[PDB]
Formats: structure tokens, C-alpha cells, sequence
């Protein structure tokens, strides 16, 4: 193969474009100086971002790492403090798993949330730092103290998200006090002793009796007054099953240039120790080891809902699990996660056969179960259903001339119109990203704004804290370093008119409604913008017709290009290079 | 949402001007919202496809569909600079002085994004330009905040 | 030569000793347990720049030297300031010398020089930079910036401040994460699912325009070009670049240490292949320099010297080549305020190239004969230190702070050793410092006392003189589809003279403007445009060459005599060429 | 031996567990994507320090290692507080011992180790960091800061809190960038182009005293000086080093892998020879073959306690061993397994073998015969030794129970391994016990009643009570360090904490005793992690006749019987 580093990093509640233009476009302007990159390709989706960076074939993959690394340390301080904070990865590592490591809960004491948890918190880190171990996937996410604020009780007492988070950091913070009898000392000291202020915060208990403010009267107003207070995922996206029932677990990739089969051994050793020491009913299970196994995935348009994919994946497991019961040992399901990418709308199914022996037959081989899988599958609506083991053509068209996002798409949509004008040359030539869709455009009067005395800081942080969450500070949860989030009650940020119930607390100590300073209309945005080489993109899949070869393919659609608008151009990546 | 709805709702956006035809034919909603209330009309409206705009009208879409939000496709066609559009559904009684739910007009919509020929076509059938959004604004305070001085004058 | 890794950072609006202070001497500090290292030198600039210079052993794996070196300026990275690491510091393993100069010009003169710049730094810079081999490339000219231009007697019209301007700017041209309608967790059932956009990046001078800064109590407003002027144009405007005489822009690029020079040219014109179809019309690429067929014309005049007193040497140098030397140069490609140490006002660079070795026949007519010529015509040039040459033995001298002495004495102690050089005709030929002299500067001095009295801040002062006198950067926006800097600055015509310094207003606590001039007092004192270093300590690099004949054991044995004599706190090293 | 790389960084002010929960778990979860590592360890102390040792498969690169170590470090700095960024986390392999070390005194008795260990860092350090075949080289002290020590009564007598001398310091100790006169783009025709020079860093304590903290009503000015002694001192207190009794510094020297051990060593000390000649007035460098003597005073134990210990091991060695020791270099707040005011270790430089002739004067009858006399010291552990059969054992936390039942389960485990003596001896911990802590609690409630901020609570207490870095200055034209803390009689002893004030939000001045309670509790001074789960080491030995891995049975064998949720591991020489 040749090469591929990969930058990873995160915004949390920031939109596609958002993620772009403070993060994307200014790692990628930053990325130079750097030995044998052949070509740079990224993602920015409505969720995140990945950078991947493919090199020379040849290419010293360790160093390519480091190069790579150190051109992001010296574009981290451009980059937004929120941004920073969850910790970019680079990683150098295979886009396919090595293995899936499930975790289930036999005795069903824990839920699919407590699982994951459980992997986040004692599992995970020390698989991570297994030699060979590339990249490790969290099918689930770790626990944070999650602060669900109620805007109704905010606004009753006169607080906002503002107020919130400025008592989360002031009272669940870990002080640096000293000593008693410290260097240098005075002559005949003692006593020596450190000095213990606070620390970090344990419980939900403790959380719930922050002091948000004393009334004029003498009441005290608690955090557990303004909110609902519970452990909960840092993320809600990724959710797992293991033969229908709730689970969680680790994708693992190989780490460019490891051992495949020695790595394998060393990542078992690791769960070896720590089996002993599990709560009672928790269990590994092996779904998914690279003959033997496949993977069925699913994409759903975009705009789907998590609750609309399970659907799809349950009918998928359903399949596998009755009317192929004979060959199917296990299905390990993810809503959430999806081949390439992340988002409500994708899913995932590793799927794992019986022994070899015990499936005699060639209709009872890999090959045949996994196209009877998609033949059965392609009855599924609104929804591409697809099962595969583990070449046509990938075409990048560019913005060469700052067009624009609404200008590529129509490029992008005259050369698909063209493409299939020629049934005899090219199939299925479909773009690989997605479709723009329905989201929701507020504009803040800055005239009202000003005139009624609100901050417009105040504003976006009361915006952003209950609508996307925010990430406060760190707490210790049972001895181990976790996140607090501060967000909305799911039930007072689902729909437009919870917009207006939201307050903020202008400079005269008056609360003001969001509806007074905002308007609200609908438009349509991306949900993932790509580039390519640093320039805008849109990358378009397609194979050679049959009887037909991928050069005569190619050569149509490098025709069909020079015939698009002017500033549109493109390339050829992946196996097309 | 019915099946022949989505089938429609999908169309209108990419406009697939056959397709529309024929599931026209076939009995298909013309009337059919999605989640935030947009008709094939919005979507027409809003992507710039002039002849599903005429063709829906033809089969008696409603003119004069609200979204969620209080938004018509007259304003979708005049906020992003669909000429034949604005006046071909203002020619089937669009209403001129409609506003969504922050007092929002399509004038107030073509005014702020410079659309200079959309702007009178509005006010030749009948356009209240002393209009005002939620925050007191007309088409001529929208004008000035833009120094945009061949606006100001057309609204005198 | 040997393998070098170069630090380069860049602090706008400070001086010399600022940037020393601040950024050189705190990344020096950490820059030790670095293999294979010879030695370290460094300029500090008034340009608000920093090029810290580490030398390696021959055989050195640059690659590895780049990540030790790397390695230890994160040490100090926390320590900069702000503002520094903002602007991106860089770490670049690249001989100093270009291989090769990319130019572009406008062949229908539709586009300015800033323009041209701007279309090379936005669509062809970065993809170059990238390109396997380049180790270091240089733009002529700047990537545009959004340009507030203050003005300070609007500002003061309405009780506002730079401070005001720069926090209106922070607020409104934001980039906002707003979340979602229907996000995870849900209540179960919910059917939509839509991103919450907020504000966005602002794309456009008219989007600038109307940021509003203040209500008025009668409920008049103040948009932001109610006090400034606001337009595209350069991060900085220091350097300018011509093409036989058409304005022009281009990129000066530097090969990889270890690198193929041929290669590394061969990708640089597949990746300008790529670009050309989609330029502006009018728009071409030239090759003014590869690499005899091809020389350098460096120009440097004395430090306080202008960029229009640059432009007119430039003027005459490309005159000469033009008018006396048009039979053998077939193009000049002319830098102004960039030079071969760096960067200046006061300095400058032609790179020459010449026509088809067989349309030149005569010894007079190569390289050598015309260098000789053109240096020589331009040696009866006035206030300018002119000369033309392709690419021996001289020595290279360093003069060393070594007690803490400070640049006034070292000054002295370096004109001591210079003065007595000149009665050593026979040894010594030409001993130079290799530096810039001082200049004046205005020295102003806040009054604490008086500030505290009438209660305006510190914060609020100094972000006010460095705002309108320097620039400040704010925040980034999104020009034609790509990231960009926005700087607030005064207009040129408010900060060019002493007196200016009145007319800006700080506002207090009370809610009263005051005038700069209420809490500070100036005086004219002298200090450095370029402070260097030498292993950490201050320098001064003072180049020479051997006597006719005489070798440069001798030569060099003479100066370690002479350096003897030199006060107490002064010693010296050899480096470059006299090392080894 | 196995390759090592050592991550450290410091938290000045900062007790074990804020050190761990804010610093080293937050590495620890970062050292992922890391090849061939074997394990990962680290202590977290009261000092304010991290150690964290990955340690790699035998045949690794050693410069790979400490390379992708480094890279995830760095991506990790924003998660780290910024008072630790600003101390600076280094990441060094940590295989190989001292080629040499350099020790610098004062013979006339005219210069602290402050004084002394500043004049290396400014004029000797840097020179012989670049001599041929040098790799590190770490400083036996710093270079200077400047020290402001405050006053709590001029503070309150004042109304200001260490907040306003940390504000002021920031604002009259600042060199901040303010453009030019003319600059470009400029009116065409300008003739003048001036850097503007305004405020500059300040140089001298002289400097520091002048700054403007207020005006009082009366007209009156008040200066830092009026609220706080300023003198250059050090950037930390928590070593002592002494040559023979007197102050030291020095340089401890590392070998550049390749590079030459007898050859770099000459080169060395030529390097030295030529700055012998510039010393200021009785200045001498010093070389210290040698053997050791541990010295550890119970917990709690002070600088000063352990300091007359290691003067007596030092005399000791002076008279009764002045035939046969050449120097003692004694450091204090430094051990083995230990770092605080209640350690030491004294390294002694003997005479030439030559000149120690009979058994009687060589190494071992040496440190048998001062064990005898130092066991005779009360109040003091004291072993002289000189550096095969034993074991080393980790104690984990696998379910996170937390420290005390951590520590409740080590015990049941050697109170167990006490009664096996016939194949199990000295099995112990290789860490420190839990000691007295002063807990003290900020009431929220009455904070915001009075309108005192916290921010201004824990600045006033950290400030005073830890010492704070607050910004860089120029010593003689070189970069050097801010410190401002209480002067050292204020911030003693529990009753010194109801000297300090907090200015509330209305302007009236108001003491820590109306808004804190206070406690003594027991915690650890040293929090150990293996693996990135909490730890505690445990060594032993087999007993007589019996092979090591006997004993290692027995070992697991009683690991086996303790609380659920607690495990075991072996590492160092038993992996
Ligand atoms: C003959 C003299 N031999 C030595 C003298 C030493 O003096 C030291 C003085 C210091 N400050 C003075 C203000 C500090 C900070 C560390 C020192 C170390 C030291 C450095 C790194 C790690 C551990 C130690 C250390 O103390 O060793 C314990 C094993 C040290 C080590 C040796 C061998």
C-alpha cells in the first residue's frame, strides 16, 4: 500500500462549515515542508474532521507520523480553544479493522450505556498502548457528568448557561495551595504539611449542591435546582449489539508496517489480565477476526434519524440471525458508525460465520452468503444496504477558482447528468459524499442586542451550552480523569419554538427571551464538506461498463470534465492514481 | 409523508422535469410537506427550477404554503434571485406582503441581497414598502444598513 | 554545505529588542541536547522577526536534526506570546539559497501588484509548499488581509477606542457552534433533525462595513466604516516585487536539505501545470531565475532608509541591466524590501537572467565580465551598498557579549577591533560588521501614576498604540472560499508623524476620553534594527577577507591578536567558513 | 538493560493528588499509539513533580521511543494547566548514569547556592553544553528569579491582595510591541520611520520596588517595596547542596550516544581549565571511588531537621574517616524512592586506592563501621552502603477503589508475607506512607454573601502559600523568571492563614478565617500509577536456599487472596 497518516480532531455541536473554516482549512494550510505527501483529502461533517495524508509508496510511515505531528503542534494555537481541548489524534493506520473486540453483559445488570463506560474507563487505554495497535474505535462512549439544564428553572431564578458554567469551574476545581512549613522556611520550623483546598468533584451528589446563588431573602439556589444531574456519554451517537442484545467494544486497526497476527496475540494477553477483575456478567466476545467474515453496511440520506437507522440494522441482524441461522455464528451491530465516517445516519454489521467445517457447500461459502445478503438487502427502502468481504475509478472535481459549495454541486450534478447519457461506457456513477439538507439559520439582531444591554458572548454561549453542549471541565469519576458537559434537557432543545424559552440576563439584571433578538428561517447546508489537496471538492465513484476498461472510462470522464464551468477542475486519487 | 409524496418532494429539488410529470399523473400530493413544511413548490422555489414551479401550479399546488417557520416559496424565490420565478407566482396570487413568523417579507428578503429587478417586480403588484419586521425595519432602513444607494432610490 | 534547521517567527508591530526579549532568547534557552550541533546564530529585526539559525555536522540526518530542534521549541512555545504563535512559528530544514524563482505578472494589466500577490498566496503558495523537496518558500508580496483602516478623529467623535473597534470585530465577524434541533439524546419519537447555523465568517469589505459598534441614546447608529476605511489588502505591505519593470509577485523557493534539485523542479512545474488553466485571464507565469546563465544583484542601503529610497536604487540597478547590458539579459525580476539576510525597508534583490549562452559569444559577455561590470558601474552609486554576483576565502568573525556588557558597549568594543584593522593594510583587506546600524526611535514612557488617576488601563493603552501604530491581528474571515487575517490599523496619514500620537483617545473607567498625550511623555533615543546572537549571547558578525596573497590561518591569527587587546567581558568565535 | 524514556514536569504549589488527577492521568491516557512499549509507570508527589517512565522491548531505538513519546506529550499540552506549561514538561531517554559530574563552590564563604548556581547557568552551563561528545547537561540549582515576597499586613493595611500585585507586576513588567512612526504602507514622501518604543522589561530589584500597586486618597503612592521584599534568589527552595559543609552548585554531564567517555572528559575539563582564569574571587570547581549514605527522617520532618543529620554524616566522614574520604556533596530534599523536606542522601568522594591500603580502609569495612555509628542517631534512618535476589511487585488497583483500600489491601499482603520469613525477607514497600494534611474548606455560602470572588481566594492562598510564576524579566541581559509568594514567616503554621485578606467586591477587606474551616487529615505525598491504574510497588527478597522464583510463587499465591477489584504485575528485573 502507500502510506496514510491521519489527523483527527473535534468541535463540539460546531456544523460542517463551522468545522471547516476554524479548523480544516487551517491545519491543511500548515501541512507543508513535508517529505513524499502525495496527495491530502479531508472531511468536515455536522457532527468532526479527518485529514488523511497519503504518501509515497516507499515512505518511512514512523516518520511521516512525526513530520506530520509536527507541522499540527505548530498549527494548534490557531486553531479554537474547544477544539484544542479534546485533543486532535494522528494516527498512522490501516482504514480497515484488524478485529472487533465485543463486550456483553450476560447476566443483564448493565445497560448498553454502562458497557461502554465500563471499556472507556478500564479497557480501552491499555489496548491502545498494545504494540501494533494503530487506531482504537470506542463503539459507545465514555461516561461525563452530564449537567441537563432546565431553561424554565433558569430563568425563574434569573441564571443562564453563563452562570452554570462559571460555578462548574469555581467549585469543582483542584487547587494548587502549598505548604505549610514550604521552602524556603523560617529558622526552628517544625511542621511541615501540604495544604489540601479543594478538589475535583466524584459524584452527582456533589455536582447537585454546586452554589449557583444566595436570593435576597436567604434561599439558596443549587445546581440540582437548575438541572437534572446524572453520569451519561460525553457523545449519545454510537450505539452497539451483539446478536440483538446490548453491547459495546473496540475496532481495532493495525498499525502501518505491525505484525497483523503477533498483534492479534498481544491485544488477547492484554484482555487476559484484565478478565479477572470484571463485574459480575460482563464477558468479551470475539465478533469479528481477520475467509471467515463480512461486513454489511449501512448508509441512510442524509437527514435520518438514529431511531430511523436501528430500524435498518434490525432488520439486517434479523436476516442473519433467522434466515441465515445455519452459517451465522454472531452479528455485531453499531448504529452510529458507518464504514467511512460517523453521524445519525450510518450504521455498521460485522458479521461472523460457523466453523468453516460445519458449512459444507459453495452456496454456504463467503462469496454466496454475502451477494444472497445484498440481493435480499436491495428490498430495503431509502437506505443502501450493501454486505462485502474484504475496482473502478475515484474522481475528485475541484474548485479551482473559489466558486463556491452551491456552484460545485452544479457542476458536480452536469457532469452526473452527462455521465448518465452513456449507459455503454460508465455505471453507477454516483458522487461518494452527501446531499446539502434542511437546517436551521439564526441571526442575531445586533441592534436589539445592544439596545436591551445582552452580551452577544452571553448570547452564543447560552445558544451553543444548551443546543450543542459544552464541555466545562474535567471531574474524577471512581479515580479516573472524565469530562462534565453542560446541555440542554433533551425536551427543551427538539424543537423550533423551544427556541423562545431560553433566557438571558441582560447588564440591568433583566431576563430576556431569545425570541426578542432573533430570527429564525430555513435553508439548506452541507452536512459534510470535502477537499481535496486543499481546495474545495466533491468525490465522485464510478467503474467501467462491462466489456468495457477503466481506461476508456477515465478517458470519457476527463472529456466530459473540460466541458464543465469555468473554475471547475479535477484528479484522480486512490486506486485511480 | 406518503410514498408518491416523497417521490414528488425529491423530484421538485433535483428537478427531474419528467419525473414530475409523471408522478403527477399518477395522483401524487401537491400539497406534500416534509419535515419543516416545505412543498415541492418551496423547494422549486428555493433551488431555482422555473418549470416545476409552473408545472405544480398547473396541477393547483397551494401558492401561498407556510413552512414551520411562517415562509412562503415567494420568499424563497425572492431571497436567493429567481426573476422568472417571483413573477410567474405572483402572476398565480402569491401573496405580495406575506410574512413568516418574524415579520419577514419577500421585499424586505430581495432588498437585503441586492436583488434590484425582483425588488420592483414586488412592488409593481402591490408591495407594502413601509413594512415592517419584527425589529421595526422597512426595505429602505434594510437599504441604507447595506449602503446600497440604487436601492434607496428605487424606493424613493 | 552543512545541514541547517531554521526557526523563523514573526511579532507584528514590535522592534528589535522586543522580539529578542520576548521570542529569540526564550526558544535560545531550550535549544541545548540537540545532536550534532556546530553552532546557533539569530537576528532580531524592528521588522517584528526572528530567524533563528542551527548549524549541524555534515552527515547529519536533517530530518533528525529538524525533529530535535522541533522537539525543544516546544519546550519554550507556551513562554511566546500570544500573538507570536498565532502567526505560526516555523520549523524548515532548507539551504539558504533559492533554487529556483516562480514569478507572475499580468500580461493585461488588469490586476495591481497586491493583487497578483494575493492570487499567487491564496491559490498557488500553499500546493507548492506541499510539493516534496521544498523546503522553504517565500512569497513576494502578501496574502490579502481584511484592512480596517482607523481613523481617530471618527473614533473620538463617538467616545470609541481601537479597543472598541477590535471587540466589535471579535463579536461579529464569529464563527459560531450552535448545536442542533433533534440531537442526540432525543426524546424518543422525534422525527426532525436539523444543525443550528448562527453567525458565520464574514466574506466581504460591505459585510465589514456594517458591523455596528454602538446605539446612540437618540438611536443613531455607528457601523464600523462610520470610523474606518475597510478594503482587501496586504498582510503587510514590506515587499514589492517587478518583472522588467510590469508589476509583479512570486515565490522564492528553497530546495529540501538533501533533496533533487532536478526533481524537485520537475514536481514544482507539474504542480504550476495543474494551475494554469484556471487563472484570471491576463495572468502568466515566468522563470526569471533557475539554476551560468542566471545572477543576484544584492542592494542594501543604511537602516532608517525608506522603501521609495530603495525603490529608486532598485530603479537604477534595473535601468542598467535594461538599458547598457540588453544584448546578453533577457529578464530582471526586482524585490524591494526583501533582501539576502532577511528582511528590511532598507533592502533589496534583482535576480538576473540571461539570454541562450550561444546569442552571447565573447568573454566580456558571460557571467563573470557583467557581474564584474554591473558591480562596478554600481559602485559610484550614492547611499547604497550595491553588487552583482553569481553563487571564497575571507574569514567570518563573531564579536561576543560575554559579561552581560549590553549592545552600547559591544558597539563600542566592535569599532575598537574595526578601527584597528584599517592600520593592517598588508594582513587585512575590507573587515565589515555584517549588521545594521543603530537609528533613531521614540521612546515614550506611560505614567502609571497619572493613568491610575484617571483611571484608563494599561490593557486599554498599550493595545491602543500597538493597535493603530503596529496593527493587530483579531480574527480570521473567509475571502473567496479561503481562511484569511483581519487587521485594524490606522489609516497611513494618522500615524506618520510625532504629533499623531495626541490625536488617539483611551477611554477610562468614568466613562471620559484621554488623549494620549494626558499620560505619556516621548524623547528621541538611539537603538538596533538587528540585535544578533551568537550560541546564545549577543554578537556582532564582522566578515573579512585576506590581503592579497596572505592565507586565511594568517588572516584569522591576526584578528584573534587584535580581539585580545579588546576590553574585558568580550570574546569572539569564529563561524561559516572559518569554522573548520 | 531495556531503553527508557522519562516524562517530567512540575506543578509548582501543587500537593500528590492535584499533580496527578490534573497532570500525570492525563499524559498517561494520551501514551497510546506508541510502539514497543512493555509498561508505563509514574509517581505523583507533594513536591509538585511527575515522574512517568515508559519503559521499551529490548533492541528499540531509544531516540524513536523518545520521539513518539514526545509527539503525544505535545499534542497533549492544551489539556495540561497552563502553570505546568509554563514550567516546561521535558521528555528525555533516561538509560544511562552521569558520564561526570561538576560541582561549584565558594571558598570564601560571599556566595549562596543561589548566587553560585546562577553565576553556572550564565557563564559555564551553555559553554560546556556545546563541548565536543556533550549530550545534557542539568543544573544543581537554576539561574536566578526575581522574588517578591509579600507582606499580609502592609497587604490589608493597604487593602490589597496578592491579586493587585499580581495584576501590577503584569502591567509595569511588560514589553509589549507598539509599531512605528511612518511604517508602511506609508503617505508617499515620508521621511521619517521610527520603531515606537514604549514599556521594556525591568532589569533590577530596584525596578521591581518602584512599581505603582495604588494611589491612596491622601495623594500618597504605594510601591511594591512597601508591601514586599524584593531580592534575586532562586526559582525553587527544595534543595540544599553542600560541598564539605559548604554552599554548592554544579553540573551533572550525560554522554552523546557515539561520543567518546575519555576523550569527551578531557575535553571537559579543558573547557573548565579556560574559565578557571575568569572566576570571580574564590570560586573552585570540584570532581567527585564513591559510595553513598542515605539519610530519612520521619514524616513531616523539616529542610532543617534533615539538614543537622547530613551535617553529622558529613562531619563524621571529615574527622573520623579523614584518612580515608576526600569530600562529602551532600543534597538535601533528594533520596532514593523520595523526594521533601524529610530526605537526603550524601554522596562521599574517597581518597586513591592506593592511599587506603589494609582491608580496614577500603569501601565495605568503611560503610559497615559508619552504619554502626550512625544507627546511633535518633529520630533517623541512616544507611551507608555502595552499588542479584530479589523481586519487584505491583500492587494495582483494577476497579477503582481508590487509595485507602488500596492501601488497606498492601497491608493485608505484608502482614501476610511476614508470616512465611522461612522463604519471604524484607518484603516492603518501595514508596512513602500517608501523612498529616491541613485540609482546608472555602465556604461558598459565605463567599458570595460577602461578595469575596473564589478566583481571588485561591490566587490569594496559592499565591502566598505555593509561590506563583508570574512573568519573565532581564538579569543582565538574560530571560529569567518571576516568582511572587508570602515571605516565609506568613506562611508557617495554621494560624498565619487568618493573617491573609481578600478584598470583596464592595472594597472591604475580609480574612481567610470568616469564609474557610479547617482540618488534619491524612493523605499520600507520593501517588504511584502503573500502567495508567493506580499502584503501589512492593520489593522483597527470597530468604536463605531458595531461588527467587520460589518466593515469586508465594507472592502471587497471598495477591490471590485480597479484596475483589485489586491485582498484581511484575516489573523491573522480574519481568
Ligand atoms: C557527587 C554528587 N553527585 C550528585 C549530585 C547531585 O546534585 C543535585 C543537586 C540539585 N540541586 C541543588 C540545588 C538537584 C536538583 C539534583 C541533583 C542531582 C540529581 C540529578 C538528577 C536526578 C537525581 C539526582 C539526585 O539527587 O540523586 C538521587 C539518586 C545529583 C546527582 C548526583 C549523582
Amino acid at each position: 500500500a502507500p502510506p496514510a497518516v491521519t489527523i483527527s480532531a473535534s468541535y463540539p455541536g460546531a456544523d460542517a462549515k463551522t468545522v471547516q473554516d476554524t479548523v480544516t482549512q487551517v491545519i491543511e494550510q500548515n501541512m507543508n515542508g513535508i517529505d513524499n505527501l502525495m496527495y491530502m483529502s479531508s472531511n468536515s461533517d455536522s457532527t468532526t474532521v479527518q485529514i488523511t495524508l497519503t504518501f509515497e509508496s516507499g515512505t518511512d510511515a514512523d516518520i511521516a507520523q512525526v513530520q506530520v505531528q509536527n507541522k499540527l503542534q505548530l498549527a494548534m494555537p490557531l486553531l479554537p480553544q474547544e477544539v484544542q481541548q479534546q485533543g486532535v489524534s494522528v494516527e498512522k493506520s490501516s482504514s480497515s479493522f484488524l478485529m472487533v473486540v465485543g463486550v456483553i453483559n450476560t447476566d443483564g445488570t448493565m445497560t448498553q450505556e454502562d458497557i461502554s463506560d465500563y471499556v472507556a474507563a478500564n479497557m480501552k487505554d491499555a489496548i491502545s498502548r498494545t504494540s501494533g495497535v494503530g487506531d482504537v474505535q470506542l463503539f459507545g462512549s465514555q461516561y461525563a457528568m452530564r449537567i441537563w439544564m432546565n431553561p424554565n428553572e433558569l430563568n425563574k431564578f434569573q441564571l443562564t448557561p453563563v452562570d452554570v458554567i462559571t460555578a462548574i469551574k469555581a467549585q469543582n476545581a483542584q487547587v494548587a495551595a502549598g505548604q505549610l512549613g514550604g521552602t524556603p522556611p523560617v529558622k526552628g520550623q517544625q511542621l511541615n504539611a501540604s495544604i489540601i483546598a479543594q478538589t475535583r468533584l466524584t459524584s452527582t451528589e456533589e455536582f447537585g449542591k454546586i452554589l449557583l446563588k444566595v436570593n435576597q431573602d436567604g434561599s439558596r439556589v443549587l445546581l440540582r435546582d437548575v438541572a437534572k444531574i446524572e453520569l451519561g456519554g460525553e457523545n449519545y451517537d454510537i450505539i452497539a449489539e451483539f446478536n440483538g442484545q446490548p453491547a459495546s467494544g473496540l475496532g481495532i486497526k493495525l498499525a502501518t508496517g505491525a505484525n497483523a497476527l503477533d498483534t492479534a496475540a498481544a491485544i488477547r494477553a492484554e484482555l487476559a489480565k484484565m478478565e479477572p477483575f470484571f463485574p459480575s456478567g460482563l464477558k468479551i466476545v470475539y465478533p469479528y477476526d481477520t475467509q471467515g467474515v463480512f461486513m454489511t453496511m449501512v448508509q441512510l440520506p442524509a437527514g435520518a434519524t438514529q431511531e430511523r437507522t436501528q430500524k435498518v440494522l434490525n432488520e439486517v441482524t434479523h436476516y442473519y440471525l433467522t434466515k441465515e441461522k445455519n452459517n451465522v455464528e454472531s452479528v455485531f451491530a453499531v448504529n452510529g458508525f458507518g464504514f467511512a465516517g460517523r453521524g445519525q445516519n450510518t450504521g455498521i454489521a460485522f458479521v461472523s460465520l460457523k466453523d468453516w467445517a460445519d458449512r459444507p457447500g459453495e452456496e454456504n461459502k463467503v462469496e454466496a452468503i454475502t451477494m444472497r445478503a445484498t440481493r435480499a438487502f436491495s428490498q430495503i427502502k431509502d437506505a443502501m444496504v450493501f454486505a462485502f468481504n474484504l475496482t473502478g475509478f475515484d474522481f475528485e472535481l475541484i474548485d479551482q477558482a473559489g466558486l463556491g459549495h452551491e456552484k460545485l454541486t452544479q457542476a458536480r450534478n452536469q457532469l452526473l447528468a452527462e455521465a448518465a447519457k452513456h449507459p455503454d461506457m460508465l455505471t453507477s456513477v454516483r458522487p461518494n459524499g452527501l446531499e446539502d439538507t434542511p437546517q436551521f439559520k439564526i441571526d442575531i439582531d445586533q441592534e436589539k442586542a445592544q439596545a436591551l444591554g445582552v452580551s452577544i458572548n452571553d448570547i452564543n454561549t447560552t445558544l451553543g451550552a444548551a443546543w450543542g453542549g459544552s464541555y466545562v471541565n474535567d471531574f474524577i469519576d471512581r479515580g479516573r480523569v472524565k469530562k462534565v458537559y453542560v446541555m440542554s434537557e433533551a425536551k427543551y432543545r427538539m424543537l423550533p419554538d423551544d427556541i423562545g424559552d431560553w433566557y438571558v440576563r441582560a447588564a440591568d439584571g433583566q431576563m430576556v427571551p431569545f425570541s426578542a433578538f432573533s430570527s429564525s428561517r430555513w435553508e439548506y447546508g452541507s452536512p459534510r464538506l470535502e477537499r481535496y489537496n486543499g481546495l474545495p471538492s466533491m468525490e465522485i465513484l464510478g467503474q467501467a461498463a462491462p466489456g468495457k476498461s477503466t481506461g476508456e472510462a477515465m478517458e470519457l470522464m476527463e472529456q466530459l470534465a473540460s466541458k464543465l464551468p469555468t473554475g471547475v477542475g479535477y484528479d484522480w486519487t486512490g486506486m485511480s492514481y | 409523508g406518503s410514498d408518491l409524496g416523497k417521490k414528488l418532494l425529491e423530484a421538485a429539488r433535483a428537478g427531474r422535469d419528467d419525473e414530475v410529470r409523471i408522478l403527477m399523473a399518477n395522483g401524487a400530493d401537491v400539497n406534500a410537506a416534509d419535515v419543516v413544511g416545505w412543498t415541492p413548490l418551496h423547494l422549486a422555489a428555493y433551488w431555482g427550477h422555473l418549470e416545476i414551479v409552473e408545472v405544480l401550479l398547473k396541477n393547483g399546488a397551494d401558492v401561498n404554503a407556510y413552512d414551520t417557520l411562517g415562509s412562503t416559496p415567494l420568499h424563497l424565490a425572492a431571497h436567493f434571485g429567481h426573476l422568472e420565478i417571483v413573477e410567474v407566482l405572483l402572476k398565480n396570487g402569491a401573496d405580495v406582503n406575506a410574512k413568516d413568523d418574524n415579520g419577514i417579507t419577500p421585499l424586505h428578503l430581495a432588498a437585503n441581497r441586492g436583488h434590484l429587478e425582483i425588488v420592483e417586480v414586488l412592488l409593481k403588484y402591490g408591495a407594502d414598502v413601509n413594512a415592517q419586521d419584527k425589529f421595526g425595519k422597512t426595505a429602505f432602513d434594510i437599504s441604507i444598513n447595506n449602503g446600497n444607494e440604487d436601492l434607496a432610490e428605487i424606493l424613493q
